């Protein structure tokens, strides 16, 4: 049992036709403190996978080298380890899954929310969740921490149920990602206004989008309200 | 006598007769070598087809450790696969403690005292192969090769297995002929000819050439096997020398 010390708030992400998309600010906290402002969260594993990860940044690093120590050693002795023996999300989620629960089962978890985003060789989109406790889900979105409360109820109007998938484009998701991205901004105190995005598209690959701000910021609204009541100076 | 029945055991002469025993098997196997370039390292080994069963390109025997280093070995493939198996817990374990990816000469006495280790004591058997090895550093390129004793040297070029000798006289022409260096692309067809050359001495069966490399220039200090095109070029090449 530990506590988090230095640590990353939401991540969030959902599907659309062709792929999904992930996204996650670039801070890491000290709790209060807003400590370190280049911390990237969003963690792509080969050409077809992104895990990205909230709470602990000392468990995330953890976690980082446990990734890429499993792409070292699939490559070994595998001639097909850039075809058909890649990683697949699927497979990274599960180890990772089979890791945060072996973790809370000995009292001593990694202490995070991790959603790995991706898509399979046969061009399904891969979208699933797991946390310190080893507890799992799959959803057309999914969102950790604040994201969870504030961004799921956005991008779920986007993307409701199953059938919402194939009629969302790559241009309605991303704007509906990025525009939850500046609520949080707005009503988190432990976001950052930088983040990172990224798309694992079927067609196009992976593209990892960095140091994208928030913008069309609405603050004017502001100079008209004064006092808490009756004040009117 | 009776001092060659045990491992571990000095013979009157200094010797560790088992040792120079497995030796034997190591000379036993195909020919596998390795040349330094000017920026990294090729590997090549002759695979003999003992059959026409055998899934061409599909019995893999060079092999990566960490992403910049290759290793490949004649004599017992097995005893070659546990050494290479241990390599990765070593390199896995400097990479680990110490951040920076294993450098070539603290890996190769990594393998180095292990392989020495199974001279100590008579309850383990020596290696039975020998071990070309090496990659990119951050000091440049490494070639080395590994006996059964535990010994191993740095190297310019490197031959062991039945066509040893042959290998080394040509490879000592290279030297000779290259004092500024041979390129990576040029140390390709070059390990492709001496490998042809080599498959002499085991004339009796076909053959099946592989070859890999690490290049700061040609694969960014990453080990990569020689596949398709760069491979049938170097494999042309090599029938050329040898017609």
């Amino acid at each position: 049992t530990q506590q988090p010390i230095v640590t990353g708030t939401s991540v969030i992400s959902m599907k659309y036709d062709n792929g999904v998309i992930i996204a996650a600010d670039n801070l890491g906290s000290y709790g209060s403190l807003l400590r370190f402002n280049g911390v990237e969260r969003l963690i792509p594993v080969g050409d077809n996978t992104v895990v990205g990860i909230s709470g602990d940044i000392s468990d995330m690093q953890h976690i980082e080298r446990l990734l890429k120590d499993l792409v070292t050693e699939n490559a070994y002795d595998n001639p097909l380890a850039d075809a058909e023996e890649a990683l697949e999300p699927s497979y990274i989620f599960e180890y990772l899954a089979t890791v945060m629960y072996q973790r809370r089962s000995k009292m001593n978890p990694l202490w995070n929310a991790i959603i790995v985003a991706g898509v399979q060789s046969n061009g399904d989109q891969f979208l699933r969740y797991v946390n310190l406790l080893g507890v799992t889900y799959s959803s057309p979105t999914l969102a950790t921490g604040f994201g969870a409360h504030m961004a799921n109820p956005l991008l779920r109007k986007v993307v409701d149920r199953e059938s919402d998938i194939p009629k969302t484009t790559v241009q309605v998701a991303e704007e509906a990602i990025v525009n939850a991205m500046r609520v949080l901004y707005y009503r988190d105190a432990r976001s950052s206004r930088n983040f990172s995005l990224a798309i694992i598209d079927k067609n196009t690959g992976l593209t990892f989008k960095k140091n994208l701000q928030v913008e069309n910021m609405k603050w004017d609204f502001a100079k008209d309200i004064k006092g808490y009541g009756t004040q009117k100076i | 006598t009776g001092y060659d029945l045990s491992n571990s055991v000095f013979s009157p002469d200094g010797r560790n007769f088992q040792v120079e025993y497995a030796v034997k098997a190591v000379e036993n196997g195909t020919t596998s070598i390795g040349i330094k370039c000017n920026d990294g390292v090729v590997f090549a080994v002759e695979k003999l087809i003992t059959s026409k069963l055998l899934v061409p390109q599909k019995n893999v025997k060079i092999q990566v450790v960490d992403r910049h280093i290759g290793c490949v070995y004649s004599g017992l493939i097995p005893d070659g696969r546990h050494l290479v198996n241990r390599g990765r817990e070593e390199a896995a374990s400097f990479k680990k403690l110490y951040k920076t990816p294993i450098p070539i000469p603290a890996f190769a006495d990594r393998l180095g005292q292990y392989v020495q280790a199974h001279t100590l004591y008579n309850s383990v058997r020596p290696f039975g192969v020998s071990t070309i090895f090496g990659g990119v550093d951050k000091n440049g390129a490494h070639l080395y090769m590994l006996e059964p004793s535990g010994s191993y040297w740095g190297y310019k070029g490197a031959a062991t297995g039945k066509g040893r000798q042959s290998a080394k006289a040509e490879l000592e022409k290279l030297v000779d002929h290259h004092p500024e260096g041979l390129s990576a692309r040029e140390a390709v067809k070059q390990a492709a000819k001496i490998i042809y050359l080599a498959h002499e001495d085991n004339k009796e069966k076909d053959f099946e050439l592989e070859i890999s490399w690490c290049s700061l220039s040609e694969t960014n200090g990453l080990h990569k096997f020689v596949k398709g095109d760069l491979l049938q070029e170097a494999i042309d090449f090599a029938q050329k020398e040898i017609n």
